């Protein structure tokens, strides 16, 4: 019945006043994409920068298990758009922020599905 | 002039054909740094100036093209130039990396190992190695050409390369091998790339542009190393940063160049001019099996 909770241990760490996790790969691109939140290719629009992905998983970068029963990593191999007031710590953001099913946008950073 | 918007400079045809003694090397601009934009790493941005120099190339771009990266790890744990040889490829794009040590990385598979234990059963249609020792920066010794991870190489490339593959294999004032620049006169064509942000350092890549498996050219690998270093003492390259800001033209286009399985023997002079214009892959087109050895011992008692 036991497992490391690495997300919680994180969120508690930075609470705590803990520097975010450094050296995520963050990439050259136009910054004219689709604003999208998880690509395949580099898909930051204006106010976002693109990264890959591996290096702003928590699991990928902690060397230890996806939470995936399968353990397949939403990010490893593709690139993560995190909004530039949110880039000095992007596996803080991956892991506190979901991406929404319908449109691929980041729920509240460019999802407005739920807008009338 | 206009070598500052570029990502960077190619050896100039004239050097090559030069029979220089080697030399130190002497750069002016030595330990210069470029100025990147904010949060940019000098990995990222390195590959990507090399990748925009290689999209000035004859490349051959196959549909389920394979690539190979060796020295893909840092001393960070992850792999920038894996990201940016990703982003650069086609989406599909096969790619495998590889390192001494552990890293987090966007390829498809990873194999952790030296170089030498890595083992593949498929042909691959690009090379990369960023593979270094700074241990050779040693100024004080004679610089002899050196063998370790360069010898794998070689045989690598003469063993799995497709015809009409390239590579890009970075070198340095002591990190450098003759039988790799002679191998350089197997292909269509070849240079020594610099880039611009880097361009105080005596890195380069060493391209081979479409593989032929065959010399087209006989190049003696030390007068050519030395030819090289004539070449980067004589010609200060201003460091910039310019060709990073302008990506709308980054992503290699997919060819679809066409794969065809031929035995040695079908190679005739229209399949060598065609391998020589970046149209055609040969190699077969199973599915990619890779590995790596590993040493077994017990250490107890
Ligand atoms: C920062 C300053 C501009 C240094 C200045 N340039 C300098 O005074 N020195 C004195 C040394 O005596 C050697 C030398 C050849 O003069 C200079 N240098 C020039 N290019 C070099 C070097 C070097 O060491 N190393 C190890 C290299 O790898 N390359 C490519 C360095
Ligand atoms: C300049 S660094 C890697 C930089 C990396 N490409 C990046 O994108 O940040 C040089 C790398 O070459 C690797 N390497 C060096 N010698 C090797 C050898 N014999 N076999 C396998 N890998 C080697 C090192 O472990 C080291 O990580
Ligand atoms: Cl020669
Ligand atoms: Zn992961
Ligand atoms: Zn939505």
């Amino acid at each position: 019945a036991f497992a490391v909770d690495a997300a919680k241990a994180y969120k508690d760490y930075l609470a705590s006043g803990g520097q975010p996790i450094t050296n995520c790969v963050k990439m050259l691109c136009t910054h004219t994409g689709t604003g999208q939140a998880i690509t395949v290719t580099p898909e930051a629009n204006m106010d976002q920068e693109s990264f890959g992905g591996a290096s702003c998983c928590l699991y990928c970068r902690c060397h230890i298990d996806h939470p995936n029963p399968k353990g397949f990593c939403d990010l490893k191999g593709k690139y993560v758009q995190i909004p530039t007031t949110c880039a000095n710590d992007p596996v803080g953001f991956t892991l506190k922020n979901t991406v929404c099913t319908v449109c691929g946008m980041w729920k509240g950073y460019g999802c407005s599905c739920d807008q009338l | 002039s206009s070598q500052a918007w570029q990502p960077g400079v190619a050896m100039p045809n004239l050097y090559k054909m030069q029979r220089m003694l080697l030399e130190k090397c002497d750069l002016q601009n030595y330990g210069d740094s470029a100025t990147l934009p904010k949060g940019i790493m000098m990995n990222v941005a390195k590959y990507t100036q090399l990748c925009q120099y290689l999209n000035t190339l004859t490349l051959a771009v196959p549909y389920n093209m394979r690539v190979i990266h060796f020295g893909a790890g840092s001393d960070k744990g992850v792999a920038p130039g894996t990201a940016v040889l990703r982003q650069w490829l086609p989406t599909g794009t096969l790619l495998v990396d590889s390192d001494l040590n552990d890293f987090v990385s966007d390829a498809d598979s990873t194999l952790i190992g030296d170089c030498a234990t890595v083992h593949t059963a498929n042909k691959w249609d690009l090379i990369i190695s960023d593979m270094y020792d700074p241990k050779t920066k040693n100024v004080t010794k004679e610089n002899d050409s050196k063998e370790g991870f360069f010898t794998y190489i070689c045989g690598f490339i003469q063993q799995k390369l497709a015809l009409g593959g390239s590579v890009a294999i970075k070198i340095t004032e002591h990190s450098w091998n003759a039988d790799l620049y002679k191998l350089m006169g197997h292909f269509a064509w070849w240079t020594a790339f610099v880039t611009n942000v880097n361009a105080s350092s005596s890195e380069a890549f060493l391209i081979g542009c479409n593989y032929l498996g065959k010399p087209r050219e006989q190049i003696d690998g030390y007068v050519m190393h030395a030819n090289y270093i004539f070449w980067r003492n004589t010609n200060p390259i201003q460091l910039s940063s310019y060709s990073l800001f302008d990506m709308s033209k980054f992503p290699l286009k997919l060819r679809g160049t066409a794969v065809m399985s031929l035995k040695e023997g079908q190679i005739n002079d229209m399949i060598l001019s065609l391998l020589s214009k970046g149209r055609l892959i040969i190699r077969e087109n199973n599915r990619v099996v890779i590995s790596s050895d590993v040493l077994v011992n017990n250490e107890n008692l």
